[PDB]
Parts: C-alpha cells; structure tokens; sequence
C-alpha cells in the first residue's frame, strides 16, 4: 500500500534525510533486507504479495 | 417519428385517458390484445408516436397511470382496452387524497413522485425523438390537481425544452362536483401558469350541453363525455400520425397561438356534431363545418368568445378538402366577426389540414381558441375562492397537512394578475 | 451541358418539386422509376435530359434535385410511393423536429444540424455536372424551414458558389389569405437573405393563383396541386430554352443581363398566361397577340398587385411552340401602343424575346389545355411595393404590441434583428419607389 | 416458457409488422443453424 | 546548445553537487520520483530517478524538443549506482550523413539487434558504483559504418542514482583524471 | 439514436397509400401523383461495363 | 508614427438615425384592410 | 459583388473531397456517429473564419 | 506458376478466411463442396485460380489455406458447415486447450506443441506449389492465438523459409471499443515480436468497419459477418492481380518495396470504395474520380485514425473494373493538387497504382452491390503514431502497478519482456515522428 509514497521533490535536497521518515524509501530496504537475509523461496512470496518488486539478488 | 408521452392523473384523468387510448387504438387498428389488425398500412405507418413495440406484434401505449388509490385504475384494468397498458406503468399508493390539494401535493403525492418520475424517465428515454408530454387531470380534485401539478413541475425541471400539454378539466359554473374546487383550482392554476406550455381548459357543463343538445343522446354518460374530449385530443395530435397537405405539430400549434408566455389557456372544440336523425338534413360541406366550429355553443368551456375577444384561433381540418373552401371560409368568418378578433394581429387564424378523416366520417375539424374571454373562468374561481377564504372555509385541512396561508394568497394574486393581463390584451387597441 | 440544380425547401418546396419533377419526367418521357418506359428507347441522340437528369447506369436517370425538410412526411411521402425509385435515397434529406413556424428554430437551433449534409449533397451534384448553369431554390416565406433554413442555405450557397446564378421562387404571403400568424415575422426576417443572397426573385401569391384558378381554369375548389402545377409550368417555360433547341432563346445569364437594371432590383413577376381549360379553349383565339395581352392583364398575375399603379422596367417574353418572331413583333407593337401599360423612361427598348420550339405538355388528371403556343412574361416592375407595404403594415401591427417575440428570443435570435430586417425592407421600398419615378 | 420458433410467430402476424421486424432486426429469424438443425 | 564552447578535455552535463543541476534537463515523471539525497556509500549528494514503469520516468538532456546538444566528444562517461533494477539510457547522434541514430543501452536486453534508427543494446553493470564508458565512435563505425560527428540528446530513464554525466575525447583512465571527476569511495 | 437525415427502416419497408379516391386511406399525394400509375412496379437496373 | 496630439480624445461626434421611409401605399393598405370587415355578422351578439 | 469577376475566393472548395476534408470530425476518438455530423463545418460552428456571410456589420 | 499460401490464425483469422474463401469460390465459380458446376460454367478463361487452389486430378480444387486455432469449436463449424468438403482435413488444424487471451500461453505453452504440425503442413503446401510467392497471415492483435501463436509461427517461418513476402492482415483493437482487458498487453507483445518478421502488416479496425457499415452501407445492426465480408472484399482487391489480367500488374512483392520506406514502418491502413449499398448503388454514377475521392475521405477509413494529423508516406491504389489509367491519372492529379492532403517532403512520387480488368463479384445474401469500379487503398502515413500513443497510454496505465502480469509470468514469460516491448514500440513512435518531421 505504501511502497510508492516517496518524495517527488524534483531537483531539491531532502534536508530531512537524517531522521528517516520516508516510508517509500524505508519499505524498499525492508524488502531488500528480506530478500537478502531470507531464503531461496523468498522472491516468489514477496512478488506474490507486492507485484511491483523485483529481485535484488539476480 | 416524433414521440409524445401521455400521463393520466386522478379519476378523471384515468377514465378520460382510457377512452383516449381506446379511440386512438381503434383508429390505428389495435385490437384489445395489443396486436395490429388495421386495414391500410397508414394506420401503423406512424405507430411509433403513441406506441412502444414489444417482442412480436405487441404495441404498448406510451402512457403513465397515476392515482393514489388502486380504485379507478382497477376499474380501467377490469374494463375494455385495459390489457394494453404495461402493469409496470400503474403507479399507485395506499391512502388516497380526500379531494385535498395539500395531501396530493405535499403529503401523499410526495412519496410517490419518485416512482412516477422513474417510470416517466424510463418511458421517455425509450423514445427516439420525444416531442413532449401531455397530461390529463382536473383542477377540482386531490391527486388530479396536486399530484398532477407536482408532476408538471418535476418534469419541467427535468426536460425544460419539451412541449407540455395539459387537458385541465376545469370546475363548472353550475353544479358543484366537489365543494373544495375553488381551493384546488386556485392552487393548481398557480402552478399551470408558470409550468405549462399549453392548456386546454375543458368544462363538464359545456361538454354536457354539447353532448345533449347538438347530439341529443338522452343519457349522455361519461363514456361519451370522455370520448368527445378524446376526439379533441386526436384532432390536436393527428399531424404527427397521418400525412396531410399542410401539417402542424404541437410546437407549431404553441408557437402560432401563445402570444405572451402566461396566456396559454385554450378552449377546445370538435365540430362534426350531428343530432340523431338530422344527418339526412345535414349538407356536409366545408362552410357548414367551419360554421359549426365558429359557433359559441360549440365551445367546450363556459366562457363566451362573443363576450370576449379572440387572440389566436387554430383550426385543424382532418380529412380531404380544398384550400379554396378552407382559406376563404377562415377569411370570411374573420371579416364578418371582426368585432370578436384582435386588430393588432392581422389574420389571427392558423390553418392545418390532415388527410385521414375518422373512420365512419368524411371530414372532421378540431377547433382551438385563445380568446380573452377565458378570464371569466378565473374570475368565477377567484370570487368563489375569496368567498371561502374570507371565512376560512375548509382551510384547517390544508393547514393541518403542513401548508401555510401565504401559498393561498400568492395563488390568488397570480390568478388575479392573469385576469388583469387577459383584460389588458382584450381592451388594448392597435393604434 | 446546361445543368441547373434544383433545391426544394420546406413543405411548399417539396410539393412544388413533386409537381415539377412530374412535369419534367413527362416532358422527357420518363416513367416514375428513373428508367424509360418499356421498348421506348430515346433514340436520335436527344440530349435534352442532360440538364435535369443524370445517367447512372443502363438507361436510368437521377434528378438533380435536393428535397429538404426538417420533419418527416412529405419527403417521406415521396420516398414511399409512385416516385419511389426515381430519386437517389441520399438527396431527399429530411430532419426529425420541424422548425415550428419559427425563423429562430429554422436558422439557429434545428437549422445547424442538417445544413452541412444538404450542402454536401449539393456539392456532390455540382461535381457530377460538367459546368453548372445555376441553382433553382423553391420555398415559401411562410414559417420555419421555408424562411430560416432557406436563409441558411442561401447564405452558405452564396459564399460557396457565386459565379453560378441563384434563382429563387418564393411563395409570398397573400394580402389577406394566410394559414399562419407569424408569417409577417418570418417574411420580414427573410427579406434580407432574399435581398442579398439571390440573383432573381420570382415571387407568387397564393390568393392570386387561387383567383387565376377560379377564373381561367374554371375549377371552383382548387387545392395546392393545381397551384403547384402552374408553378411547374412557369419554371418549365423558364428553363425550356436551356433544355430544348429552337429559335433565338435566352439563358439564365441572358435573362439576368436583360432583366434587372440594378443589383437591388431583382424582384420580377412571372406570368405564364395561356392558362385556360379545354372547354373554354374550344372558344378562344389562342394567338400570340391574345396571350401577350393576357400576360399584360392586371388580373392574370401571380402576385395580388396592380401593375397599372407601377411602371414596367423590363419584360422578358419566353414563347413556346409554333411561334414565328414576326407576330411576336406585332404583339410587342400593340403592347407599346397600349396606353394603360406604362414603361419607365430610362428603358426605351424594354423587351427581350426568346422563342423555343417545344410546346408544353399536359399532365393527365391536370387542368391545363394542350395549347400549341405558350408565353411566360418575366417582368420587372414597381408594383411589388404594394406587397411590401402590406407586409410592413402587418409586421408593424404585430410588433407594436411585442407579440410572439418571446418564441424567437428564447429559441436564440437577438431582439435587434426584427428592427434590422424592418429597416432593410424599408430601404428596399425606398429604392423601388425612387427608381419608379 | 415454451420453445421459441419465431418463424410461426412472424408468419401468424400482419405482413407490415413482420416487414418492420425484418427491417429493424435481422436476428428475429437468424437461421445460420437451420440446415444443421434436424427436424 | 553547447556550441561555440571549448570542448577539449571534458564536458560535464549533470553533476549532483550544485544549486540547480537540472536546469537544462527536462523532468518527466509519471510513476516515480526524482530527488537529491546523500548516499551512504560516497557520503555526497546524488540524484535519484527511482520509479516503476521505467519507460515513462525519464529526463532528456535538452529542456525542449527541436534543440540539439551539439557535442563533438566521442566518449560518454556516467557515474551510476546499481540498484538491481531496470536501468535504461539512450543517446541520439548525427552521422556523416544527415541521419540521426539512437543508441539505447539497457540492463534488461539480451541481444544486440541493429535497426535503422536504433541500436537496442544490452549491458551488464556490476554491483555498487559503476562507471559506464560508452565510446560512440567505434559504435557508430560498427553498427552503421558511418563516423561520429555530434550528439543530439541524452536520456537517462529511471531506477538510477546519478553522480556525474560527462563527455571526454579519449579514454582518460583513473590516474590522469581530474580530482572532481574521480569516483572516490571513502571507507 | 437514429441518424438525422436518413430514411428509417419502418418508413422504408412499407406499402404506399391507395391512389384510388374511392378508397378511404387515400392521401392527396397518392390521389394526385400516381392515380394514372396505380399498379406501378418499379424496375431496378444494374451497372454495365468491364475492364 | 505616433504623437502627443494623438492622445487628444476626439470622440465620434454623432451618428444619425435615418428613420424609415413609410411607403405611399400605407393609406391604401389602411383603407383596404377595413373596406370589407363588419361587426358580428355570423357569430351574432 | 461575388459574381463580379474581380472577386476570387480562395476558400469555398471546388471538390467534395475538400468539402469533407475541411470539416471537424476526428476519426481517432469520435464515437460511432453518422453522416450528418461526420462532416460538420466550422462556418456552422461559428468559428473565426474570414468569410463575410451577411452584409450586417 | 505463382502461388500464395494463406494462414488463418485464431478465431478472427478463421472466420475472416471463411469469408475470404467463400468469396474466392464465388468469383472463380467453384461450388462449396469443391467441384465446378456441370451444367453451368463460370470458371476458366479469365482465371488464374491455380495461384490459390490445387487440382487433384479428377476435378476437385483444394485451397492453399491452413486454418489454425488452439480451441476446437471455431474449426469444427468449418469442418461441419457448408464448406466441409472444400478443405483437406489436415489443413484445418486445431488444438486442445485455449490460449486464454494470453500471449505467454500462446507463445511458450500449448501452441509450442502444434507449431511443428502446422510447419509440416506449410512445408507440404510449399512442396506442392510450383514456386511460392508469399504468405497471407490473417489474425488479430487482440490476444491469445491471434497475437501469440501467430507471432511464433511468423518467427518460425522467417527462420525456416526466408526472403519470401509474409503479408499480414491485422485486426487492430479499437481506441475505445474492446472485448478484452489484456488487449494492450497482447498488442504490445505481438507488435514487438512481429515488427521484425512482417514485411507488411495491413491494418483493419472493427470500430471503423462499424462506422462504414452504419454510414455508407445502411445496416443499423452491423456484425462480424458483414465485417468479414468487407475484409474479404479488401483482400480480393489485393490479390485479384494474381488471378486476373490487368493493365498494371501488382503482385505481393510490390507491397513491401513500394509501401515500406524503412524496415520499421510496415503498417498501412486499408480503405475500400465504393462500399455503397444496393439501395443507392444504381442511383449514382460511381466514376473513378468519385470512388477515389470517397476513398480519400477521412471518414471512409477502415482504421480509426484520421490522416489529417499526419503526412502520407505512400499510397497503393488498386483499381478494379472498367477503370482507364488516364482516368486514374486524372484522379491522382486531382488529389495531388490539394493542400489539405499532405505528403512527406522526401516522397514526391507517393502513388503506386494497379489496374485490374475484372470487376468484383457480389456475394448472394451479402450487403454490397454489383458495381463495376472498385478502388482499394493501402495507405502508409504518419498518422497511426497517435494510435500507438493511445495504446502506450493504455499499457502504461496497466503496467504502472503490474496488473495481469502474474499470468504472463506464471505461464513462461520473463518480467522484462513487457518493458522490452514497450521500449521498442516507443522507439517505433520516435521513428514515426523522425520520418514525419
Ligand atoms: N402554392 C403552394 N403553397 C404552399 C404549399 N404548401 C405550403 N405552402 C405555403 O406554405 C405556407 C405554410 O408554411 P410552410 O411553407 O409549409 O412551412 P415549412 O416550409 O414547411 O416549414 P415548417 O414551419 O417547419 O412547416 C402556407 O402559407 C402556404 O402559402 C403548396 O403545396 N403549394
Ligand atoms: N473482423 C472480425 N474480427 C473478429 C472476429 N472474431 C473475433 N474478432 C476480433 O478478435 C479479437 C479477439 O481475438 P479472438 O478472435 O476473440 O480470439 P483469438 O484471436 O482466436 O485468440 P484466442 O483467445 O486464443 O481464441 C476481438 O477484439 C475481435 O475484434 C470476426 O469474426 N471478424
Ligand atoms: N369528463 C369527465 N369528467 C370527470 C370524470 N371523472 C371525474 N370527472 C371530473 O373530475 C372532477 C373531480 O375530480 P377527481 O376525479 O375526483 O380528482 P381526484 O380526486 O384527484 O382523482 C369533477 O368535477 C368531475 O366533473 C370523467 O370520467 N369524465
Ligand atoms: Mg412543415
């Protein structure tokens, strides 16, 4: 639901990129950490839940 | 291919429209089962105007039936030519207005106008051209007047450009037929002025004398009364359904009569009228047909155009005849009775001619008049309204049904203003 | 190559087109299916049909006509019955809702949905021609489509074409006879477009043709059919010089150059006047001088106006049949020596004579006699000012009290066009009264 | 309801009405599966 | 644009360090986001064009159409980060003739399929911070047989973290690059 | 919604009115234009010519 | 060109009306529209 | 004035093909409409065409 | 001598080929069972039906057609219909499980188990023919077998045969009318995998044929039978030069060398004229200029795309009937002297014409008329780029959140194939605008 809720600021510095309050960013490395420290049958389940995601280990 | 939708409201509207569908099914060859058994193809040639086509040969009417009680529609369904109507077009309630305009317009007709509007919207989107609407009701009843005027208001809100016709069975000067007729008529005319495109004020007493003197007939019966009314409607509408040398539809009729927007109250007239046993002495000519039109005793309202002044006259000759006889008779009747004609409208008669006379008739002729004499009807209604409203007769019903007295005062003011403009255009001169 | 396209607008135009294309089909020997009758091939290279009819395939002729209405019937009546296969299905164009005797409906609301379609049909029929003589528009002033939509068509035709000649035949309201009440309003509103989108304006009064039918043809209750047959006879006599070969004869440009003195004065009067029944034709000297005098009589005009109250500017006399030029010159001499007929001082030679070899043909079930000599006089005079004055008095009488204006204003035209058209007709009246003296 | 034939239906009614049905709807007697129909 | 300027050593077009380093580029975003953030690998400002359906989110090198980035330098070097996602870029060049070809290199193609106006070539870049070097002269000699004249436009589509895009004449290996053009990775 | 300027199928697939005056359903157009040609059957043609 | 004196408001003075002509058969029309009319001959009073 | 030989009008097409081509119908996105409105004209719409249609100012 | 092989893939292709072979049998005088009539003789003389048929000894003609669909029914109505005896049983190839509106299921599944069988049948037909001219592959871009197995078969044919013309009839999905929800995905993928294997990709659109049938051909209720009859007329006009003698003989090789400027633009729109109905038919002249103008009208285009938003690249005008090449030259000059019709600045010679002497044959029970002249357009233009723009908008809306992609991934396709196809068709749009500028 909240995967694509990132900041479309254009060419503008995100000065709040130290408190880490961007859900659209945070979900991405949550999924990357899941796929990395998951297993062989992890991309199929993650792709089954969220259809946009694609593998970081391929 | 120009379709019009027919609505009937109240007892009078239901019986009159039932007779109307009976006669216009007879002239189109539609049997009571709903199929077609006509002689020539001209009967079904323009059948799309009044009938929708079902699967097979079924031709259902383009009609909506409204009454707050099953009642009169129950009688119509259990009468002849009652099986042609779709059962989904019978919209009815449970209570029934007790000749109460407030009940028919605010309390009982309020929670039925949604169903009637859905039926009307469906049956009108089933059309292809949708020339307009015609409604049969009386200005002397509860659901005839209040629910009918509510329907007119909502339909003008929905479709603001279509032609609206009302057939407006007005209260009679003699007898009563209802004791709250001044209230009902004053409240309904106030809606009819600002929401109807053309209105044929029809009087029971005038129809009584027409049916009993010019037709003898002894016992007249509402079958023949409503059939005279239905014959006038057929003569009005016929240029949609049959070809002619000079055709004229509802919009031509309304443009060529109505001079100013709040002057669309007419007097109808059907003028082949032969008493029993005088057809042998009848000559059956165009001058005699026009003379039977332009006779004051042949009007279907109590008002006297000889007392008043004609503004616009529409004559539709439905049958085969000559432009010679027709045009010269209109010119002669105008030039002889130039006293009963406004001088500021030169040759204030529209002429239409069809080609198909009634079955069993050689020629027919419908008469519509827009004289200033019709102010007498509103004067009668307004004076009876004053006599009741001064002593607050029967007003506790209208006030207890959630409706105030300033509605009555505004309705009376509008009717008196209508009489004022009618008298102004009567006595206004050319130069 | 002398084709001219006929447009028939309104109920009056459509009925006149029926009575006119009947006459054309019998004059060219064509059955009401496009084809010639059985074993009645044309032969002899007769190219007379190649002005009103077009070869499509294997001896079929389509008319060069566009029948327009805004409503069904009449056009539907001729689409279904007798002359069913004669016309192309896409040239009898009809609408759904009529213009309701309203110039505003005919010009602004219902007019702008079918005008492009009939213009495209006109363009296709013009492309089918190898050089077009002009257009013949037929309408009544009357109400609705005959005024508003005819105004729209003339307004677009004058900017599309304009090297061609547009002759329009208008059924003018009578002095007292009328089948409507807004005829003065519609006729006033269409005066401007008939002033500035037409080249010749042949105009007819229903009451005058009624009187001619009652007096000459001896029929006592005429319908529209006899009047439309007389209009068809007039138009046939006008275009018979283009159709058939003969003696010295005029064209649609020879006529205009010899008729109209000024661009604003283009409102002549048409009188086809060997009009009689056969029973009285047994007892008449049907001679050239007699029929010329019958044309010049004030009681044989198709507009209820007295030409003795005006001065003749020019007259184009179209003769048909066994007609030599010398008795035509004798008739012109007698007309000149007549003192009742007066001519304007700046037009001394006021006659243009065109003689054609083909006599007119009677339709079966008609009322005209089969005469061997026919004459149509097309005369520009100042007597049409009486019709203008009658129209203006009726319009002023209605417009003083602001009657029926709400229909036009609600349907879309602004208030000022009424006064603008009244001023236009006042200017035309001033022009005619100035040029008369 | 009963089994539809529609050939008897538009044969038992008026010729003008049946002509109108065939003109406006060519599927009232759509008989592609008629030679393969085996009465 | 970029004509009548000295183009000898290097020509930088995009550089995420700056006030407005997208002034000449044209921002088209439909289902993604462009933003400047501080990367955790080089500890410096980096532009990001991350977005699904990479054919929509993209930036052209000219701000508008009907204008050409006239650059005569053959080599194109881009400092890009691997996000393990669909990366795509395109360059339009003018041949010896008046024809303009397009070289479109993407990380999800599998066959180099030469077509009259487009090359459609694949690429397989490593993990982390890659430096894409793209010759254009050998490439226009090998794909069509013509010679490189000038560039027209540069499109970098999506799913990338850009540090610097520039042009150079020769290869310009690591130890003769200037300090600001080096890709420096602190510990 | 049927098109504006075209004949309709119901109008086209019909019989004409009677041209006999002694018939009741006789129009003025039928009795005036076609009283000579009451049992008229129109004859359809075809184009001729080939390459 | 342009000038200071072009800034003078010159207005438009006045445009005439040029009233209608009212043709000479007006009296004949007024006579002939009433030479035949009577008062209440067919309907009666 | 239009019949006068010093008045040539660059519009007013000589061909039916040009007559339909100068219309407003957009074949990519106008849904299932008919011959009456597949050839609608800008003069009928009331656009800013440089054609004098009436003498009225 | 010259021979063509027709492959009808999918339900749309099979029904199209049914109409096409019915028309071919009617115009070559072959009865539906396969024999020629005994008492009647229609074939022979002006016929080269050996280009589309095979003579198996005793007198039966077997068409060179392969009807393929991966679902039994639509092949069994051919197998049990009126034309059951016409086709050899191994020509009508059917599968077991449907492609289920899935490019992945038509490309990487069940069709992979029948591509060998259809290739063997194609090999047998090519061994039978005495010199193959090309293939006519009829299918739809909508989805399933038409977009899937058809593309796979074209790729296999390009690998196996090579250097032969593969003309492809593509039923392109309408801009708004659609009978499926994965049509953008299927059309994107089949365009990507057909763009390098189709020499020509003649585009036909159902909504535009609906428009044609409603406006020109009367019919208030158009259907797939009428659509297939019109497409059969188009392909008969295309292939009539292989079967009848003509002044300008145009075979299947010319369509790729005169309509494909660059090896990416091979999508010419089809247009047929006259498409007049039998009611009007013989009420018009139907001349060469008339049919060419009606062919050039933007309303009479059989792909929902007006040519006024683009410049014409090339135009193939296949004239048929009593057409004279001087008349064709005059018509082509008349269009070339029009400025609203725009051609690209690099192509002064924008027309290739083919004159054929045999007029088209009317189908009994059909809706067209028996006409002499008929022009068929194959117009390559810079106008269908807006259709590609709309279709990439549809693909973008679908693929922004990966709707329906799980089916394509689960039956074989990789995830990146969709993006490859979108990238290549965006490059095709860039190619169109680069050529147009
Ligand atoms: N001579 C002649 N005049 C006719 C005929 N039909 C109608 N008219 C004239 O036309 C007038 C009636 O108005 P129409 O012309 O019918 O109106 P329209 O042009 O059909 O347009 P609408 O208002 O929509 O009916 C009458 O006053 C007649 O003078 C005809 O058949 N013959
Ligand atoms: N012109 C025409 N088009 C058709 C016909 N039948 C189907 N189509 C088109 O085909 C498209 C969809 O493809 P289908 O034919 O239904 O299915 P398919 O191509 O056989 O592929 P499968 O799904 O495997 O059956 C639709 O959008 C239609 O427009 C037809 O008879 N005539
Ligand atoms: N002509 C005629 N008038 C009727 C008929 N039925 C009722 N009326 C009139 O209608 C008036 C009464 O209105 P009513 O029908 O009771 O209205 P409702 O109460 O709203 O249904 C009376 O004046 C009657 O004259 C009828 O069948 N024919
Ligand atoms: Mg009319």
């Amino acid at each position: 639901t909240f995967k694509n809720n990132n900041l479309n600021s254009g060419d503008s510095i995100d000065y709040g990129q130290q408190r880490r309050e961007n859900i659209g960013d945070l979900i991405h490395e949550v999924l990357v950490a899941f796929e990395k420290k998951g297993g062989d049958d992890a991309f199929i389940n993650i792709k089954y839940m969220v259809p946009t995601h694609e593998s970081s280990v391929l | 291919m120009r379709e019009i939708v027919h609505m009937q409201a109240g007892q009078c509207g239901n019986q009159i429209g039932a007779k109307f569908w009976e006669v216009i099914s007879d002239e189109h060859g539609i049997d009571p089962t709903g199929t077609y058994h006509g002689d020539s193809d001209l009967q079904l040639e323009r059948i799309n105007v009044y009938y929708n086509e079902a699967t097979g040969g079924k031709y259902v009417p383009r009609a909506v039936l409204v009454d707050l009680e099953p009642g009169t529609m129950d009688s119509v369904r259990s009468g002849p030519f009652g099986q042609i109507f779709r059962p989904d077009n019978f919209v009815f309630g449970q209570s029934g207005a007790g000749n109460n305009w407030a009940k028919g317009h605010y309390t009982e007709g309020a929670e039925l106008v949604d169903s009637v509007l859905d039926v009307v919207r469906k049956e009108a989107e089933s059309c292809d051209c949708l020339q307009g609407f015609q409604l049969t009701h009386s200005l002397g009843g509860g659901t005839g007047s209040g629910m009918g005027t509510l329907l007119i208001s909502k339909i003008r809100e929905e479709y603001p450009d279509r032609i609206m016709n009302t057939f407006s069975v007005v209260p009679s000067p003699k007898v009563s037929d209802t004791v709250v007729e001044p209230y009902n008529a004053t409240l309904s005319v106030h809606q009819l002025v600002e929401n109807t495109d053309e209105t044929y004020c029809i009087d029971n007493e005038a129809l009584y004398d027409i049916c009993f003197r010019t037709l003898k007939l002894t016992t007249p019966t509402y079958g023949d009364l409503n059939h005279l009314v239905s014959a006038t409607m057929s003569g009005v509408t016929t240029c949609l359904r049959f070809p002619g040398q000079l055709n004229a539809d509802l919009r031509k009729l309304a443009v060529n009569m109505v001079p100013f927007p709040r002057l669309h109250f007419f007097m109808p007239g059907f003028a082949p009228l032969t008493s029993r046993g005088s057809q042998q002495y009848r000559a059956l000519t165009v001058p005699e047909l026009t003379q039977q039109m332009f006779d004051a005793k042949n009007m279907m309202a109590a008002c006297d155009p000889r007392h008043g002044r004609y503004l616009t006259v529409a004559a539709i000759f439905r049958g085969r005849m000559s432009m010679k006889e027709v045009d010269e008779q209109m010119l002669n009747v105008q030039n002889k009775n130039s006293s009963y004609f406004v001088e500021w409208i030169p040759n204030n008669v529209k002429t239409a001619v069809c080609d198909i006379p009634p079955r069993g008739l050689k020629m027919s002729a419908t008469f519509i008049g827009n004289s200033t004499a019709i102010q007498e009807l509103f004067k009668r209604i307004s004076e009876q309204f004053t006599a009741m409203f001064r002593r607050k007769a029967f007003l506790h019903w209208y006030t207890g049904e959630g409706m105030d007295e300033m509605e009555f005062t505004e309705a009376e003011s509008n009717m008196n203003d209508l009489v004022s403009e009618y008298q102004q255009y009567q006595d206004a001169t050319a130069e | 190559m002398r084709e001219c396209i006929s447009i028939h607008v309104g109920q009056a135009g459509v009925q006149i087109g029926n009575a006119c294309w009947e006459l054309y089909c019998l004059e060219h020997g064509i059955q009401p299916d496009g084809q010639m009758p059985s074993d009645k091939t044309i032969g002899g290279g007769d190219d007379s049909f190649n002005t009103f009819f077009s070869e499509t395939g294997a001896g079929k002729h389509v008319p060069r006509a566009v029948f327009v209405d805004l409503e069904p019937t009449v056009v539907d009546e001729v689409r279904t019955g007798t002359y069913r296969q004669l016309f192309h299905p896409e040239q009898l164009i009809t609408g759904k809702e009529d213009a309701a005797n309203n110039y505003a409906r005919g010009h602004y609301t219902i007019g702008k949905e079918i005008v492009d379609l009939v213009l495209d049909r006109i363009r296709k029929l013009a492309d089918q021609c190898t050089g077009l003589q002009g257009f013949l528009i037929f309408h009544s002033f009357g109400g609705g489509t005959g005024s508003g939509f005819a105004s729209l068509l003339m307004e677009r035709l004058s900017v599309d074409y304009g090297k061609k000649s547009k002759l329009e035949f208008a059924i003018y309201p009578a002095p007292q006879i009328s089948t409507a009440v807004v005829e003065p309003y519609n006729t006033i509103l269409t005066t401007h477009t008939t002033l500035e989108h037409s080249d010749c304006a042949f105009m007819v009064d229903n009451e005058a043709i009624y009187d001619i039918c009652r007096r000459n043809l001896d029929i006592e209750r005429p319908t529209y059919t006899n009047l439309n047959r007389l209009i068809a006879q007039i138009v046939s006599s006008i275009t018979a010089s283009l159709r058939f070969d003969g003696a010295l004869n005029v064209d649609l440009t020879e006529f205009q150059t010899n008729l109209v003195p000024y661009p604003r004065i283009h409102f002549p009067l048409a009188t086809y006047a060997p009009v009689i029944s056969a029973e009285k034709a047994y007892h008449e000297q049907l001679s050239v001088a007699e029929i010329t005098n019958a044309c010049f009589e004030p009681a044989n005009q198709m507009v209820k106006c007295d030409p003795r109250h005006g001065k003749y500017m020019a007259c184009c006399m179209l003769y048909r049949g066994d007609v030599v030029p010398k008795d035509v010159n004798a008739a012109i001499a007698t007309i000149k020596t007549k003192r009742t007929i007066q001519f304007v001082d700046w037009c001394p030679t006021g006659f243009k004579v065109g003689i054609n070899y083909q006599p007119p043909t009677v339709v079966p079930g008609g009322d005209l006699a089969k005469v061997q000599r026919a004459v149509c006089m097309l005369s520009n005079t100042t007597a049409i000012a009486e019709a203008w004055a009658r129209l203006d008095h009726k319009f002023d009488l209605m417009y003083a009290k602001r009657a029926f204006v709400h229909w036009y204003v609600g349907e879309g035209m602004e208030e000022g066009e009424f006064s603008e058209a009244r001023e236009d007709l006042a200017a035309l009246e001033k022009d005619y009264e100035e040029v008369g003296v | 309801g009963p089994t539809l034939d529609t050939t008897h239906e538009l044969r038992s009614l008026h010729p003008y009405v049946a002509r109108s049905i065939k003109a406006r709807d060519v599927f009232f007697d759509d008989h592609t599966h008629d030679a393969k129909k085996h009465v | 644009m970029f004509k009548n300027t000295f183009q000898s050593g290097f020509l930088s077009i995009l550089y995420s360090i700056g006030s407005k380093p997208l002034q000449i580029w044209d921002k088209k975003v439909r289902n993604g986001h462009i933003k400047r953030i501080t990367d955790n690998d080089i500890q410096s400002l980096v532009l990001e064009i991350v977005g699904t359906n990479v054919s929509t989110t993209l930036i052209e090198c000219p701000a508008d159409a009907r204008k050409t980035l006239g650059i005569k330098l053959p080599f194109l070097v881009m400092i890009i980060k691997n996000l393990k996602k669909y990366f795509t870029f395109e360059v339009q060049v003018l041949d010896d003739k008046n024809v303009r070809r397009r070289f479109r290199a993407s990380n999800y193609q599998s066959t180099t399929r030469v077509k009259p106006f487009i090359c459609t070539m694949p690429m397989r870049l490593d993990d982390g911070w890659n430096q894409i070097q793209f010759n254009l002269s050998d490439f226009t000699r090998r794909a069509y047989g013509t010679n490189y004249i000038e560039t027209i436009r540069v499109n970098i589509h999506a799913n990338c973290r850009i540090r610097r895009v520039y042009f150079s004449d020769r290869l310009y290996s690591e130890d003769e690059l200037p300090a600001e053009f080096k890709l420096y990775l602190p510990i | 919604r049927l098109p504006v300027g075209e004949p309709t199928a119901h109008m086209s697939a019909t019989q004409g009115p009677d041209a006999n005056l002694m018939k009741f359903y006789s129009t003025s157009y039928a009795t005036s234009f076609g009283v000579k040609h009451e049992p008229f059957v129109p004859r359809t043609t075809k184009h001729v010519g080939t390459g | 060109q342009e000038s200071i004196y072009n800034l003078i408001p010159q207005e438009e003075v006045k445009q005439e009306k040029q009233a209608r002509y009212t043709s000479k058969f007006r009296g004949n029309v007024k006579v002939e529209e009433k030479t035949k009319k009577t008062s209440s001959k067919t309907m009666g009073p | 004035s239009r019949r006068e030989v010093y008045h040539h009008d660059p519009k007013a097409p000589r061909d039916s093909l040009d007559f339909i081509l100068k219309a407003n119908y957009d074949h990519h996105g106008e849904l299932l409409k008919n011959r009456s409105e597949t050839l609608m004209q800008p003069e009928t719409l009331g656009a800013n065409h440089g054609r004098i249609l009436k003498n009225r100012v």
